[PDB]
């Protein structure tokens, strides 16, 4: 039956670029008190903003890098445990990773490691120095931000056979869920003796560094679609993936039984739960959210409509979402991302422009 | 005859709900243990922010704007220009025996004959002769003008 | 001399703005006495109409769909009714000089689709809850095979159906 | 010389697909009092409305068809005989006819059997169970949706030899003229006793069917306009047809004293009686409207702009029209619909959107 | 050796700095030679009384965003432009080289049999071999003067 | 900062819905009579009328009979003998057309060129001279009092390629043309050769037209691509291209004069550069006003930059940004008021924008 969650549009802002905005991030870290800022990043540009009354947005720093050539695709949030200054990290199109602390408003570390684009930026949810990147050059990868190692690069003999689009740790951070052009899913765990005991030593580590080469994941599949995986996030212990058929599926590694700590890597079963429906959303590298507390599911399709599921009914693959449109709204919208307590739900598109969405209460 | 197949349509899809009936309450116990689940952990990453104190962002020659369509009014603020990245020039060579592999000339680069003219070059040289050994640091420096003492060769030219 | 072919410029372009004008009162007559034509016409049409009563569409009641306005009009939204797909019908044709050549529930298999469309526990089930009505017990197992026959021939079944319960 | 109808833009939607709008059609068989309700087609979307005052548009029902690959490019309205529910013809890409009826909310038949994609619909003004689907075949098909059974497919040896892009019925139902790619407008009766006894023993039927093929019109022009042409309409016993060549042209087969019941199909000669001439509409199909009292011709050009002539005046094919404008409206207008009571214009653009225009 | 790394960035400000001074000046000299001409130019400018523009079937439409309503004009058609159908000859020896124009535009059949004989007649009145003279002149499709003087008289019996 | 600020008091929109390359202030206005400006897009030209309160009236409109004509550019001009305004057109077929708004007529036609007319300028001392750049590779000057052809500016060592723009400098005595061979070239025309071809052109009556193979100057080191734009600044010039910059450099050294440079001076100096962002697309034009103490340039994206040229370094100095949110189409040229009250931009999407200063 009808969805639970209504928004009022109380603001559209647009950048002066033009250029498709991939990526936006609201800053969880924040606390509680503080304003809402959000990121976006699109071309070659960063942009920060604070979220205000009445639909105001007021617009904090922005950001170019000295390449033109460069695009950034995603961005992700994180802080530093010592100085408690929130980080931002931003790549794209030229694989290159930079962090930036907009207290000092300066580039702080660089890291060039890929072999092209880098597609995703996660933080680990336990530990904010290690950030996983998903690259065009077929591997994932763990870097430790705080020792300037790379942990351990995921890819090889069973890694993924294409492009890696998009990444997941879980709640807790003890394992990985990737997808990518392959039309695979794999996972890794990184709550594994050997991940565990190079995630250390990337602390211990002092000058006077190996990674750790992983190639065979703890669990595979080309069976959930037939064509491109272009988003994954954990749902728990369930899956939520999606590909050009206009639904994102809810699945699980092996049958409807089997725990996940327990799926041995020569597991061949997966379990569909089900699928949220929706439409014209047929174009590639267009990803769906959540909230914080995963009760709410967002997505945007390629002609300017905002899907909201609620994830917390007794069957959410059969109830119907709220659509939020507005008649000025028409481009295609790349990526949505709520604020930590889900107030309100930002929405960058292909034309550069932004829609704050206001929850009702 | 017709009648037959008429039962075992009837009964058929009899038997067919009550399975798809069973799988539906199987996935709905599994969203509901899956969400006690989420409700656990995503408290836990909670109360472990609760603990920390982050600092909160604040505002700002190349500037940016950022237009409304709503009453609010255009914004403009500075453009802050990233320092580039150097993806470093690498030259790796293959053998079956081996495997072979400061800021002050980035600088003269950009602010861009051999870096130096002739009319500085010697305004350099007696600017050190207030302070031989005075030519190898130069051609160091500014390779292209030459070596050492082509440099002294250089210097008594122009001298006379 | 110039002056002739001067007068031939005179002379025709009179004779040929007559012949307008003389064409021009024609299609005015034409639209006139057409225009007569629509008007009792459309009155023959206009009093069939008034003798209908036909229904006025109502509006009444997982898919939507929105429709905005650019005025003070609020986005409307209603569910979205989905249209059955139209049967292709499987032609085949045969030629040869001499001659030539050429339900619900199969259906309902093939879209919820998700062994041959029946599998083994649920076969046995099927069979025992056959027994009540009727001696033939083949006649059982001809019915499953002519409405499942991806999973055996009648004579199969009833070999699959003594294995599956020892 | 200025036309004497204006209108006010009072309204403007927009669908989501945000995918072209071909066709829209007020239902002219709502009786008086009902509100006023019209359809659209694009994408493999229908939709219904219902107009009300002070420029609202509410929205009623809405459609789509299981084939993602469908595009419906034409809808018509009619009714049923016996229940009195009207009914929705719908057909497009896909070369099938669906009917549709909004009382139940279901379709309740399809007619497959068009060579190709069916670029226009038209119902009998005097039969309601008489449906034309013109094709991409390059014939014509009458059907009848009460037995149904097809009547008689109009084309063959002297049919068109390209696309159909348009047909028309005259008033009283008695002829079709239709237009298409091969440059030709033909001229088929179905008041013929060839023809009305088809209809009678499509009537008679029950199965407890052969159709008749009409290879020769009885009468067919290539000399009105210069390429295409994707839409003609009657306007009593003449004829109003456009191309890309940014003019309507207004008319009649023979000389200028030929009666067009009295023309025979060799006859060679034809007579223009003027042009409606506009600017900015040289795409394909795009196609003119005209109220039921036949007293307005609406046409859109590919930029928005939306031009209402008076057909009532001494000089139609010399005076001025009506140009209606508005600033956010700037996409192709596929098609235009008069209520009936000509008191509201629609117009529906390659952008999804709907504008409404009342008239002062 | 770093202080050949800073007496360079010494001596390249020093010219830095004089290279800014340079321009400095030389926009100032330039701009008092704008001041000059820009008013030479604004002193011939007030002597003229220049007429202003007025507001004067095709028509056209200018939308505004704002308030202000929408403008509607005719649209004017500028006079089709001549195009010169041109020839040229070569040789080692040398190089060679609005009736109508309406016929052409309203447009054997310039002239049919009927308005001919109407042609002839109506310029008959000003008085004939003179006439069909003037006529192929002007028509030269329909023939040549001895070949209009029989059409005349084959049509009129 | 930068010291004049605007505000956009209306937005219009032709019916044609075609992009506007060419919009120009008539600057002969005199005293008291309101602002006009004229349009140039598809085959249109279109006049208006500046008012209070952000209105703009539309006065006047055109339509070439050919469908495929593309005008380009526009310049305004006047009958000295009967002091009625003058407007010249040209396009993509390369005819150059005068209109008179008073008589509302086209008055005179010049068939010349052998491809597209680029730009037009006028002399801003003889009202009579008009300069037309063009695809041909070759800058021409017509005397439109006795219809004849004065120059050829082009040959053996003009431009390669073709010819995107020029201008004349403030007095009238020399022109500096920039095309798509990279390269600026001078040209004087108080040459005692030009002025000979120029009174003779006066003297003609019922023609011999001078063709200048070499130019004055020439330098190909400004930029590295196409030059699309250029106009004197005084004894400088700007000059700009895909590099999304003005540059302002001037012929020779530093100290070199202008009117002693010879035509084999090796050198250039650059002053200084204008620099913006998103205008790497080509013809995209830079506009100053009356008294050359401003300078506006719009980018594709719909945002209109201008500098305030009277500053102590304006290439050192902050930009005025004007933007809205409705306007995110190319701007393709701009127009101040003689006044510089008004600043007018048209757009890629037909669309008019008028900015008022404060």
């Amino acid at each position: 039956g009808s969805c639970k969650y209504s928004f009022k549009c109380v603001n559209s802002l647009k950048e002066d670029h033009n250029q498709p905005l991939f990526g936006v991030q609201f800053n969880w870290h924040s606390k509680e008190g503080d304003p809402l800022v959000f990121a976006t990043v699109g071309s070659n540009r960063v942009t920060l903003y604070e979220c205000h009354s009445q639909g105001e947005i007021r617009l904090l720093q922005s950001y170019v890098d000295a390449d033109a050539d460069e695009n950034f695709y995603t961005c992700a949030w994180t802080y530093d445990s010592n100085t408690s200054h929130p980080l931002l990290a931003v790549a794209g199109s030229r694989g290159i990773i930079r962090i930036i602390n907009p207290i000092t408003m300066q580039c702080i570390k660089h890291y060039v490691g890929h072999g092209n684009a880098i597609n995703e930026l996660k933080f680990h949810p336990r530990d904010p120095n290690l950030l996983l990147s998903v690259s065009k050059d077929h591997a994932l990868r763990l870097w430790n931000i705080q020792t300037d190692t790379l942990v351990a690069i995921f890819g090889g003999v069973e890694g993924h056979r294409d492009e890696v689009l998009s990444a997941d740790y879980d709640l807790l951070g003890e394992k990985i869920m990737s997808c990518g052009m392959d039309h695979s899913l794999k996972l890794w765990r990184i709550n594994s003796k050997r991940m565990m005991n190079a995630i250390k030593e990337s602390y211990d580590y002092n000058p006077n560094f190996i990674s750790q080469k992983i190639h065979f994941p703890d669990f595979s599949t080309r069976d959930i679609h037939r064509n491109y995986v272009d988003c994954v996030r954990w749902l728990g212990d369930l899956i939520l993936s999606k590909s050009c058929e206009n639904a994102i599926v809810c699945w699980k590694p092996g049958k409807m039984e089997d725990d996940i700590d327990k799926i041995k890597p020569s597991e061949s079963n997966v379990t569909i739960l089900g699928r949220f429906d929706y439409s014209q959303c047929d174009i590639w590298y267009m990803r769906f959210s959540m909230d914080f507390w995963q009760k709410m599911l967002a997505l945007g399709n390629q002609v300017g409509k905002l899907y909201v599921w609620d994830l917390e009914v007794e069957d959410p693959h059969k109830a119907k979402c709220t659509t939020l449109t507005h008649h000025k709204c028409g481009a295609a919208i790349r990526q949505t991302s709520f604020s930590r307590d889900s107030s309100i739900l930002i929405a960058v598109c292909d034309d550069a422009s932004i829609w704050r969405w206001d929850r009702l209460r | 005859p017709v009648c037959w197949r008429k039962r075992v349509k009837s009964e058929y899809m009899r038997l067919r709900q009550l399975k798809r009936f069973r799988r539906a309450d199987e996935v709905k116990s599994m969203f509901s243990s899956n969400r006690q689940k989420i409700l656990e952990r995503t408290e836990i990453l909670n109360q472990e922010w609760k603990q920390r104190r982050i600092q909160p962002v604040h505002i700002l020659t190349r500037e940016c704007s950022v237009t409304s369509d709503l009453d609010f009014p255009t914004q403009v603020i500075p453009l802050k220009t990233l320092n580039a990245v150097a993806s470093v020039p690498i030259m790796y060579s293959w053998s079956p025996l081996q495997q072979n592999f400061g800021t002050f000339i980035e600088e003269l680069i950009k602010n861009y004959c051999g870096f130096i003219n002739d009319e500085i070059f010697v305004e350099l040289v007696n600017a050190l002769g207030q302070y031989d050994k005075i030519f190898e640091a130069i051609s160091s420096m500014f390779p292209d003008k030459g070596t050492a003492e082509e440099l002294k060769e250089k210097y008594k030219e122009l001298t006379e």
